[PDB]
RNA sequence: AAGUCUGGGCUAAGUGGUAAAGGAUGUGGCGCCGCGAAGACAGCCAGGAGGUUGGCUUAGAAGCAGCCAUCCUUUAAAGAG
């Protein structure tokens, strides 16, 4: 997990979703995975 | 809205040229058999006379505003019009029936067809040729 | 063989088995005798011999000179 | 290109007012009257995205009356980049000095080479006839080369239609691009 | 384009049951309890059940398809009920039921012997091959959850546990 | 594309096409290479298969008189 | 970078950063501009960074206008002195920048190829920014 | 000490109750366009093509080392990708 201030989406696969008052970014390349902090 | 008005266009033209325009389900057909049907539906009917491939939604506004029949057959699922009647044929079905009853499994298909200027029934126009 | 600035020259099918050609630099070839036998799960071989001199580029050769 | 847009009179009503009412203060002018108007702001805006100060504008008031009208100059609050005002000259039978489009016809053979072409005028002044208001202005810009130039001198115009500002004056031309290679040095 | 509004086919002869915050669904394989918003609506229709929402502002927009999808999975659960696969891959890897139970060799030095809760059931056909099976869709989807994360997919080689259809993607190594 | 090698000028087209051009054919030429490569296409025109050579003339470079 | 070839005065005042622009509000040579949406002095550093920045994302191509430039000098004083002995010494040089100014303007690139190269130039400046069009409200003034 | 006062709206963070660049399908109100029963958006079932291994390169670069070029054709459709 890249863990950043800045999230985004990085490739088309790459997908935004918001858990438990967290912002992250999840997809299929396990290195695209993201927790915004 | 959109070039679906430019889709009337050719389509209501190309069929008010006929009267015996049948109707296939130019489906499955691979790569060889997107020229089988193509050009040798050109061996056995004139012009591009194959199929014409058209929304169904809009060979049935044709068919409504042309007054030609109302061609009722079943014009849901893949449909694409066999120009018979762009062509010089209506026995030379038997040149669609033929690839079509052989190549791949079910190959080309039939649900309607004009009648010179009438209704040829289910396998009607599926026989009128075999 | 890219990883260590060395040019491509040839593919070639010998006992088949399948055997390359190539230009590389006489330095980025020590143990290449060990890194190839990894990258070829010890199926590997190589023969190499002397060729010619040539240029440096700018941002190695200076390292040299301290 | 010809364009109509509803104007309402105004009298000691604030601008501060109006403006946020969604409404754009204004004026009315020529040789002859001058009046305190107003416009929506939102109609407005959609009208003189296109006619700007070159193609006309005429005003249905509240009276019946459909005066055809140029915009003089429009005030931009300068922090927001919206506008505060506009002046509306009211066009009659005189000649009239005007700000004329220019079409830049052509691919020049500069651009071709990686260059690129500047509009250094993208309308030219013009003294002209209310009713012979061009709409275009051509001008051949393909034969210019990196880094050549045109100088309004080089303008055509249609009859009836006379160049307002001093010819020496220059339109369009073309530069050398941005270049890494340059940062090389930079 | 929604989910809820969507009716709920009931086939026969399964019964659902309505009540303040929860339906009842008692069919051919047994019977189950759907917890429900009282803010949501069910009403039993014939040969089917449907869904209302009270407004259409965003928590009952949300709740409605949930409601809807979480009936139709019960409704289906009493009635041809749910399954999934696990495909055991890998040499030394294999299994096997010991009673009720499962037992799992999956290169750990002790095998791994799962037991069975309360409406699941485990079956080993092949050794490769093992089926957890249920009526509940959720507590099916959490057996499997459990089993396969005894030993997840490998990386690097097709060794572990993996559910049917589960794709093997593998990177070089070294 | 073959037969449009020897009848151009070259044997490898023109570097970077299009803008330097080192040898063409007029609109005749266009069709002998049409009139073998036609079972070749998907077409069984003269002017279809000579607007695919007509289409090929900027690959190597090779334009036309017209 | 940006300097004044020479200039009357060595060092100047400090001043204020009071109201939005005197001038410069409008687009006046490219398609596209960056504009300031707060008050700041923009460092000839700051400027250059942001420039590089277009001209790398463009890489052969586009037109790049720099509408401000750096004429006040900025003054600090020998590190770890105390107060007095006079004024500082002129340790580089900055923009005066309100709200409202245009400070870049491209031209003769794509609508894509101008947004990011903007976008990407605001990150070096020390201020929040919007990107603009030259439209017709631009061009009557 | 004096309203658990009245009416409209927002906020689900205990924000309120200590901060910036910047990041985000948080929520709500606007706005201007685009597609849409001549059937859009989502999923899904077809096809997704030949001249052409596109010139030449490397020993292979054959739509995507890689440069420049980049048309037409059989088409409902299909970018020298
Ligand atoms: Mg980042
Ligand atoms: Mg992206
Ligand atoms: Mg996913
Ligand atoms: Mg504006
Ligand atoms: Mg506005
Ligand atoms: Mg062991
Ligand atoms: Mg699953
Ligand atoms: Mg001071
Ligand atoms: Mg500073
Ligand atoms: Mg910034
Ligand atoms: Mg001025
Ligand atoms: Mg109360
Ligand atoms: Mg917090
Ligand atoms: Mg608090
Ligand atoms: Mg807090
Ligand atoms: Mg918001
Ligand atoms: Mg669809
Ligand atoms: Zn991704």
């Amino acid at each position: 997990m890249k863990v950043r201030a800045s999230v985004k989406r990085i490739c088309d696969k790459c997908k935004v979703i918001r858990r438990h008052g967290r912002v992250y970014v999840i997809c299929e390349n396990p290195k695209h995975k993201q927790r915004q902090g | 809205k959109r070039n679906v008005e430019l889709l009337a266009t050719l389509k209501e033209n190309l069929e008010r040229a006929q009267g015996s325009f049948f109707l296939v389900n130019y489906q499955g057909l691979p790569a060889k058999e997107t020229h089988a049907l193509r050009q040798a539906l050109k061996q056995n009917g004139a012009r591009l006379f194959v199929a014409k491939n058209t929304l169904i939604r809009l060979a049935l506004k044709e068919l409504g505003l042309p007054e030609l029949d109302g061609l009722q057959g079943p014009s849901a699922v893949v449909f694409y019009e066999d120009p018979v009647a762009a062509a010089k044929t209506l026995v030379q079905f038997a040149k669609s029936n033929p690839k079509g009853i052989p190549q791949v499994k079910s190959g080309l298909l039939q649900g309607q067809i004009l009648t010179a200027k009438d209704v040829e029934a289910l396998a009607e126009l599926p026989t009128m040729d075999e | 063989l890219n990883a260590r600035r060395g040019q491509i020259l040839g593919m070639e099918p010998r006992g088949n088995a399948q055997v390359i050609r190539a230009f590389v630099p006489l330095a980025e070839m020590f143990g290449y005798a060990t890194d190839l036998r990894s990258k070829t799960q010890g199926r590997g071989s190589f023969v190499m011999f002397f060729d010619h001199y040539q240029e440096v580029p700018k941002q190695v050769q200076e390292k040299l000179i301290k | 290109m010809e364009y109509r847009l509803k104007a309402y009179y105004r009298e000691g009503e604030k601008p501060s007012a109006l403006r946020r009412a969604g409404k754009l203060p204004g004026v009315m002018y020529n040789r002859h009257l001058n009046r305190k108007v107003y416009v929506d702001l939102v109609e407005f805006d959609k009208v003189f995205r296109q006619a700007s100060i070159h193609h006309v504008i005429v005003l249905e008031l509240p009276d019946g009356q459909s005066l055809p009208t140029l915009v003089r100059q429009v005030n931009l609050d300068k922090r927001r980049r919206r506008p505060e005002h506009v002046d509306f000259f009211v066009l009659s039978d005189e000649p009239v000095e005007m700000y004329v489009p220019l079409r830049f016809v052509g691919t020049p053979a500069g651009v071709r080479a990686g260059g690129v072409l500047q509009e250094i005028h993208r309308d030219i002044l013009v003294k002209v006839s209310p009713r012979n208001i061009p709409e275009f202005i051509e001008v051949d810009v393909s034969g210019l080369e990196i880094g050549d130039s045109l100088h309004a001198s080089d303008l055509k115009l249609p009859p009836g239609v006379e160049l307002a500002v001093s010819p020496e004056e220059t339109i369009a031309a073309v530069v050398p691009p941005e270049d890494v290679e340059k940062l090389a040095e930079e | 384009s929604r989910i809820g509004r969507l009716p709920i086919p009931v086939p026969k002869g399964v019964s659902v049951e309505v009540a303040p915050g929860r339906v009842k669904v008692k069919g051919p394989k047994g019977e189950l309890e759907v917890p429900v918003s009282p803010e949501m609506r069910v009403v039993v229709e014939e040969g089917v059940v449907r869904v209302e929402r009270p407004s259409d502002e965003r928590r009952h927009k949300s709740l409605h398809g949930l409601t809807r999808t979480l009936i139709a999975n019960a409704v289906k659960g009493v009635s041809e009920g749910y399954s999934k696969e696990l495909l055991i891959k890998g040499i030394g890897y294999r299994a096997r039921l010991v009673g009720r139970a499962l037992e799992l060799t999956v290169g750990f030095s002790h095998p791994v012997v799962v037991e069975p809760p309360e409406g699941i059931t485990f079956e080993v056909p092949e050794p490769t091959r093992v089926r957890v099976s249920g009526i509940d869709k959720q507590k099916v989807g959490q057996v499997a959850a459990n089993i396969r994360a005894i030993r997840k997919p490998s990386a690097y080689h097709e060794k572990g546990i993996y559910y049917a259809g589960e794709p093997v993607r593998l990177k070089p190594g070294k | 594309s073959y037969l449009i090698r020897k009848a151009a000028g070259l044997e490898k087209g023109a570097h970077k096409p299009g803008r330097e051009k080192v040898g063409r054919i007029t609109w005749e030429q266009v069709l002998e290479i049409a009139k073998q490569k036609m079972p070749d296409l998907n077409t069984t025109d003269l002017e279809a298969a000579a607007r695919m050579i007509a289409g090929s003339a900027r690959s190597m470079g090779v334009e036309v008189v017209g | 970078m940006l300097m004044p070839r020479r200039m009357k005065y060595r060092k100047q005042q400090r001043g204020r950063l009071k109201g939005a622009t005197k001038g410069g509000d409008y687009v006046a040579f490219g398609d596209y501009g960056l504009v300031a949406l707060e008050p700041a002095w923009i460092t000839a550093q700051q400027i250059e960074a942001a420039r590089v920045a277009m001209v790398r994302h463009f890489r052969r191509g586009g037109k790049i206008f720099i509408r401000i430039f750096p004429d006040k000098p900025y003054t600090k004083k020998p590190l770890e002195v105390r107060m007095g002995k006079g004024k500082g010494n002129v340790e580089g040089y900055v923009a005066v920048v309100k709200p409202g100014r245009v400070m870049f303007e491209v031209a003769g690139v794509t609508e894509e190829q101008a947004m990011e190269a903007l976008r990407i130039a605001g990150h070096k400046l020390p201020i929040k920014t919007k990107i603009v069009r030259r439209d017709a409200y631009d061009e009557a003034q």
